[PDB]
C-alpha cells in the first residue's frame, strides 16, 4: 500500500545514503 | 556514604534548572525576533504593494 | 585565537607522571601493583 | 560456490575421487542420483 | 463474531554431508559453507 | 591426431589450476615459468591467461601484475602481448560488457607501466562504419583506465611526441574532417577535451566549405 | 578539596 | 565500595561542566528529545 | 525499576577474557524493544554525528579505506616546504565503562531522551551481579551485557568526543544542522584548514585523531611540552611507537623533533580528558608522525596496519611500491597521490589463532566433519575479512598453514595415525557431498599424480587410466584467497555501479513507474549495500 511504499522508498533512500556516502557533498 | 554524593547530586539539578531557565529565555527571545523579522517583511511587502499601486496609476 | 580554547578542561594531567618516586613493596597480592597490572592488561 | 568445482577439478576428477573410496564396493553403477543420510534412526532414537 | 488480534509473522526466513554426530551437533554449527545466511526471496519490481 | 585434443585441455587445465591456486602476483609467475613446456603453446598460455582474467567478475590487480611480470621478461611474451591484443580488438564482437571491461583494465595496466611497447595503438581506428558500441567501449575503459594510472600530464607528454606522430594517425586523424568532428564530439563526450588540443579547425582550409 | 582516585 | 567510601570521583564542578557543554551543543543542533512510545506509534509494531 | 539478578561469567579469548552478562529473559524483551526504538529515533532525529562509528554505511575495512581518502584528499597534506608536519594518533579511551557515574548518566540520558527511559536505562545499570558463591551491587560503572547498553556508551562517548575536540571544531566538523558533512569532510577549505585537528573518529573507544601542524603552532606546542615536563638527557626516544614489522629501509630513524611532538599532541590530548571520567594512558597510544625527515603516515584501523606513501616522495624511486597496495586518489586533480600499504596486525594474527585453539579445545571429542565445518567458518571469516592484507603478510601465512596442519593432525590423531601417505589431498579437500571433509584451504598444497587415475570394468577388458600422463606437473589445491574479491576493486566497482542505479533511477522515474530485473541483471551482485 502506500504506507507500505513509502517506508520501502525510506528504505532505498537510506540503502542510497549509505552507498553514496563520501563522494557527491 | 560520603557526603559528597549530596553535594554533587545538588550541583547537577541546579545546572538543570539553571540550564532550563537559560534554554527557555533564548527560545522566547528568539521568537522575538522571528516575528519582529515577519513584522518587517510585511511591511516591505505593503511598500512593494503600494509602489505596485503607484505603477497601476502609471498603467492606466 | 588560541586554538584549545573552547576546550573545557585544562591541565588535567598534572603529578600523573610522578608515579615512580621508590618502588614499593605491598604484602598484598590482591592490592600489588603487579596485580592491578596483570589484571587490567588480561580482564578486558 | 566455484571453489567446489575446482577442488574437484584439482583433485583428478569424480571418478578418481570415488574411486579412492569405498563406492565401487557398494553396487552403485553411476555417482549421480545418491544421497547422504545425515543420521540413522538408531542415532535419532538415542538422542535424548 | 470476533475476529480478534491479529497475530504477527516472524520476518522472512551428490547431495548432503556424512553427519556431526546427533550429540555434536548442538544446533546447526553446520550451515551453508560457502555464503552466510538465509536464501531471501526476491522481488521481480520495487 | 587429437581430435577431442586432450592434450591442450590437460595444459589449459593446469595453467588454470597454477593461477587459481597462488597468493601473490609473483607465485603465479614463479610457478608458471616453471612449469615444463612442449616447443610451443605460449599463445596458449597468454590466450588463457587473458581469458582467466576476463571471466573474473571484478578486476583485480593480481593478473595484472602477473601480466606485467611476464610481460618484462624477452622479447617473445611481448610480441605475443601485442598479438593477442590485436587480436581481441578485432575479434571483439561477441563478448560481453564486464569481460570488455576486464580485458581493458588489464591492457590499461600493460601500456601504462612500460610493460608492452606504445605503438600497437595504431590499430585503433576512429570511424562510424567500422567502430561497434562493444569497441566504443572498450575505447572508454582503456583510455579511462591509462587517465587513472598515470595522469592528464603523463597522457600529455606521451601523445604529444613527434616519434610516435606516424602510429597514432588512425587515432588523431588530420585527413578528413568528419571523422575529426566525430572525434571532437566523442572525446568531449567523456571529458578527454584536453587531448583534443593538437588539432586546429580554422587553419585546416581543405575542407573550406563553408566561409 | 582533591578526591582520591580507586587506582591511586 | 571503594566508591562508596570515596565519594564520587567525578567532582561537581566536572560534572557541571560536562552537562553544560552537553546542554550547549544539544540546542546547538536544534536537537528533539525523544518522546516515551505513545499508544498508538504503528511503527512499533514493526520495531517488535 | 527494581530489576532481578543478573548472572556474570566469563568469556575467554585465550588472550584476554570478557564479562558477559546473563540477563532475565522478559526484560531482555523490554531491553531490546527500547534499544531498537532508541536507535530508530536516534537516526531520525539526527543525535550521532559522522564520527560516531560504527555507523551502519560502512564495513569496518571501508571504513579504513575512507580514512585513508580522507587522509588524502585534505590541502597540502603531502606537503612539507615550511617544515610542517602531520600527526596521527590512535589511542583508547581507559576505563570508560568503569567510570560511568550513574547520577550523571541519568542527567545527561534525561537531556536526550525521556524521563521515563533515562530512569529505566539508569535503574537498569543498577542490579546484583552474581557468578556462583559471589554477588554484589553494581552502583559505579554501567553494565554492557545490557541490550541498549550500545546506544547508552555511543551518546557518552559522544559527549567524550566533545570534551577532546571543543563544541566549536565538533561543530565545524560534523558541519551545520541544516546540512550536516559526510565523513571527513569539510564545507570549505577555509573551515578544514581553520584548526589543527583535521580528522577525528571514534569505534566505540578507540579514537583517532589527525592533526596538521604549521612551524610556528607545532614551535608553541613542543615548547611548552617542555617547559611543563622538561627531559634533557634525550631519554623522549626511550619508549617511543614505531611498527617494527614494516622493512628495515621502509621504517626511518626518529628525531628530536618528531619524537618531542608526539609526546607533545599525546599530552596536549590527555591534558583534555578529567582523569575521574577516562584517561588515555600511554601504553595504548601509537602516535607517527610525517615530516621532512620521515615520509611515513603509519596508523591501524579496525585491525588494517596502514602506511601510507605519497606520490611525491618516490621521485626518484625511494620505495618499491609493488604489493597488494590500495591506491588513494585525489578528488581534486583526479590522479593518484598515494599509496596505502597493509598489512595485518599481529594482534589479529594472534586472534585468528586463538580461535583455532578455541576449536581444538572445545572439540576433542567431536567429529571430524565437525572440525572441518569450524575451520572452514574461521578461515572464511579471515579471508573474507582482510582479503588483500592477509596475502601480503607473511606471518598470516605462516599461522594459516600451521593452523590447518594442526587442524589435519586433529583429524589424523582421531584416526590413530599422523602417517602423510596414508592422507592424500583427496581425503580433506573432496566436497562434502562424495563423502569428503570438505576443508578449504589456504595454503599451498602439491598433489601428486598418483590421485589422478581410476580403474574401470568392462566386458572385454578392465582399464586403468591415469589421467595426467602427458604432464610432469602436479595440479594444486585451489587457494580460498583467490575466490574472493579484493576490497579495493569492490569499493570502486560499488561507488561505480550505484552511479550507474542513480543514473537509471532518474531515466526510469521519468518513463515507467517501477525498474525491472532485467535492466539491474548485470549490476546484480554489485556494490557494499549490495543492490
Amino acid at each position: 500500500d502506500d504506507s507500505e511504499a513509502e517506508e520501502r522508498a525510506a528504505y532505498e533512500e537510506a540503502q542510497v545514503r549509505a552507498a553514496m556516502d563520501g563522494l557527491r557533498g | 556514604i560520603n557526603d559528597k554524593f549530596a553535594q554533587f547530586s545538588e550541583a547537577l539539578f541546579m545546572a538543570d534548572r539553571h540550564a532550563r531557565e537559560e534554554v527557555r529565555q533564548r527560545a522566547m527571545m528568539q521568537q522575538r525576533l522571528a516575528e519582529k523579522e515577519r513584522q518587517q517583511k510585511e511591511e516591505h511587502l505593503r511598500q512593494l504593494a503600494q509602489q505596485a499601486r503607484a505603477e497601476r496609476a502609471a498603467a492606466a | 585565537r588560541r586554538w584549545d580554547e573552547d576546550v573545557v578542561f585544562k591541565n588535567q594531567a598534572r603529578g600523573t607522571e610522578d608515579k615512580g618516586k621508590r618502588k614499593e613493596f605491598v604484602n598484598d597480592l590482591l592490592r600489588s601493583d603487579f596485580h592491578k597490572r596483570f589484571m587490567s592488561k588480561y580482564v578486558r | 560456490n566455484a571453489y567446489r568445482t575446482d577442488v574437484i577439478q584439482a583433485l583428478g576428477g569424480v571418478e578418481t575421487i570415488l574411486e579412492h573410496t569405498l563406492f565401487k564396493a557398494t553396487g552403485f553403477p553411476s555417482w549421480e542420483g545418491l544421497f547422504w543420510e545425515k543420521s540413522s534412526g538408531f542415532e535419532a532414537s538415542m538422542q535424548f | 463474531g470476533y475476529a480478534g488480534e491479529t497475530g504477527l509473522t516472524p520476518l522472512s526466513k551428490p547431495r548432503g554431508s556424512i553427519g556431526v554426530g546427533i550429540l555434536n551437533d548442538t544446533g546447526s554449527d553446520d550451515e551453508d559453507p560457502y555464503e552466510l545466511g538465509p536464501k531471501i526471496s526476491y522481488n521481480r519490481v520495487i | 591426431r587429437d581430435q577431442t585434443n586432450a592434450d591442450l585441455v590437460n595444459l589449459r587445465r593446469t595453467i588454470y589450476l597454477t593461477i587459481q591456486s597462488s597468493a601473490d602476483p609473483e607465485e603465479a609467475a614463479h610457478k608458471l615459468m616453471k612449469l615444463k613446456l612442449p616447443p610451443g603453446q605460449e599463445p596458449e598460455l597468454v590466450s588463457m591467461i587473458i581469458e582467466s582474467c576476463a571471466q573474473e567478475k571484478v578486476y583485480s590487480k593480481f593478473m595484472g601484475l602477473l601480466g606485467e611480470k611476464f610481460a618484462r621478461l624477452n622479447r617473445m611474451w611481448m610480441e605475443l602481448y601485442e598479438e593477442a591484443f590485436t587480436k581481441y580488438y578485432n575479434t571483439i564482437h561477441r563478448y560481453e560488457t564486464n569481460k570488455l571491461r576486464n580485458i581493458a583494465r588489464f591492457f590499461g595496466h600493460l601500456l601504462s607501466y612500460d610493460a608492452i611497447g606504445w605503438h600497437v595503438l595504431s590499430v585503433i581506428q576512429l570511424t562510424e562504419e567500422e567502430t561497434t558500441a562493444a569497441s566504443r567501449i572498450f575505447i572508454r575503459f582503456l583510455f579511462e583506465d591509462i587517465q587513472e594510472n598515470l595522469g592528464t600530464a603523463k597522457l600529455k607528454a606521451r601523445l604529444g611526441d613527434e616519434a610516435l606522430q606516424p602510429y597514432l594517425e588512425g587515432i588523431f586523424r588530420h585527413d578528413t574532417r568528419r571523422n575529426v568532428t566525430f572525434a571532437i564530439n566523442y572525446f568531449t563526450a567523456i571529458k578527454m577535451g584536453y587531448l583534443t588540443d593538437e588539432m586546429h579547425p580554422g587553419r585546416h582550409h581543405g575542407r573550406g566549405l563553408g566561409p | 578539596n582533591a578526591v582520591i582516585l580507586h587506582e591511586d | 565500595h571503594n566508591h562508596m567510601k570515596d565519594g564520587p570521583y567525578v567532582s561537581s564542578e566536572e560534572a557541571v561542566a560536562i552537562y553544560t557543554t552537553t546542554v550547549h551543543w544539544l540546542e546547538a543542533r536544534k536537537f528533539s528529545p525523544i518522546p516515551f512510545p505513545s499508544v498508538s506509534y504503528k511503527h512499533d509494531t514493526k520495531i517488535l | 525499576r527494581a530489576f532481578k539478578e543478573v548472572g556474570i561469567d566469563m568469556n575467554d579469548n585465550y588472550s584476554t577474557i570478557n564479562p558477559v552478562y546473563d540477563v532475565e529473559p522478559i526484560e531482555k524483551i523490554s531491553d531490546a524493544y527500547l534499544d531498537q526504538y532508541l536507535w530508530y529515533q536516534a537516526d531520525q532525529r539526527h543525535l550521532f554525528p559522522n564520527w560516531v562509528k560504527p555507523s551502519d554505511s560502512e564495513v569496518p575495512p571501508l571504513l579504513v579505506y575512507k580514512w585513508c581518502q580522507g587522509i588524502n584528499n585534505l590541502d597540502k597534506v603531502w606537503d612539507t616546504s615550511n617544515g610542517e608536519c602531520n600527526v596521527i594518533i590512535e589511542t583508547q579511551l581507559s576505563k570508560v565503562y568503569e567510570k560511568i557515574e550513574l547520577t550523571l548518566l541519568n542527567s545527561l540520558l534525561r537531556l536526550i531522551m525521556d524521563h521515563n527511559l533515562a530512569d529505566y536505562i539508569t535503574a537498569k545499570n543498577n542490579v546484583t551481579l552474581t557468578y556462583k558463591d559471589m554477588s554484589h551491587v553494581n552502583s559505579y560503572g554501567m553494565i554492557r551485557g545490557l541490550q541498549f547498553s550500545a546506544f547508552v556508551f555511543q551518546y557518552y562517548g559522544l559527549i567524550l568526543d566533545l570534551l577532546i575536540l571543543g563544541p566549536q571544531r565538533a561543530a565545524e566538523i560534523a558541519g551545520p544542522p541544516q546540512s550536516p558533512n559526510d565523513f571527513l569532510q569539510f564545507q570549505d577549505r577555509d573551515t578544514e584548514t581553520r584548526h589543527p585537528i583535521r580528522l577525528y573518529t571514534r569505534y566505540i573507544d578507540k579514537i583517532w585523531v589527525f592533526l596538521r601542524f604549521t612551524a610556528e603552532e607545532s614551535r608553541d606546542l613542543i615548547q611548552r611540552f617542555l617547559t611543563e615536563q622538561p627531559d634533557p638527557n634525550f631519554e623522549n626516544v626511550i619508549g617511543f611507537k614505531s611498527k617494527k614489522c614494516w622493512p628495515r629501509d621502509s621504517r626511518m630513524r626518529l628525531m628530536r623533533h618528531d619524537v618531542n611532538l608526539g609526546r607533545a599532541v599525546f599530552w596536549d590530548l590527555k591534558n583534555r580528558l578529567p582523569r575521574s571520567v577516562t584517561t588515555i594512558e600511554w601504553d595504548d597510544t601509537f602516535v607517527s608522525v610525517y615530516s621532512k625527515d620521515n615520509p611515513n603516515l603509519l596508523f591501524s584501523m579496525c585491525g588494517f596496519e596502514v602506511r601510507i606513501l605519497p606520490k611525491c616522495r618516490n621521485q626518484n624511486d625511494e620505495f618499491p611500491v609493488k604489493d597488494s597496495v590500495w591506491s588513494l586518489v585525489d578528488n581534486s586533480t583526479k590522479e593518484r597521490t598515494a599509496h596505502a600499504f597493509l598489512q595485518v596486525t599481529e594482534e589479529d594474527i594472534q586472534k585468528f589463532n586463538n580461535r583455532i585453539r578455541q576449536i581444538l579445545m572445545s572439540s576433542g571429542s567431536t567429529t571430524f566433519t565437525k572440525i572441518a565445518n569450524k575451520w572452514n567458518t574461521a578461515l572464511i571469516a579471515l579471508f573474507t575479512y582482510y582479503r588483500e592484507a592477509a596475502v601480503s603478510t607473511v606471518n598470516l601465512l605462516d599461522t594459516i598453514v600451521k593452523c590447518e596442519t594442526k587442524i589435519q593432525t586433529r583429524v589424523k590423531i582421531g584416526l590413530n595415525s599422523k602417517m602423510p601417505s596414508r592422507f592424500p589431498p583427496a581425503v580433506f579437500y573432496t566436497p562434502k557431498e562424495l563423502g569428503g571433509l570438505g576443508m578449504l584451504s589456504g595454503s599451498h598444497i602439491l598433489i601428486p599424480a598418483s590421485d589422478k587415475r581410476w580403474c574401470k570394468q568392462t566386458d572385454v577388458g578392465i582399464t586403468h587410466f591415469r589421467a595426467g600422463m602427458s604432464h610432469d606437473e602436479e595440479t594444486l589445491i585451489p587457494n580460498i584467497a583467490r575466490y574472493i574479491i579484493p576490497w579495493e576493486a569492490e569499493f570502486i566497482d560499488s561507488q561505480r555501479v550505484w552511479t550507474e542505479y542513480s543514473q537509471k533511477r532518474l531515466e526510469a522515474q521519468q518513463q515507467n513507474r517501477r525498474l525491472t530485473l532485467e535492466d539491474l541483471e548485470d549490476s546484480w551482485d554489485r556494490g557494499l549495500p549490495r543492490i
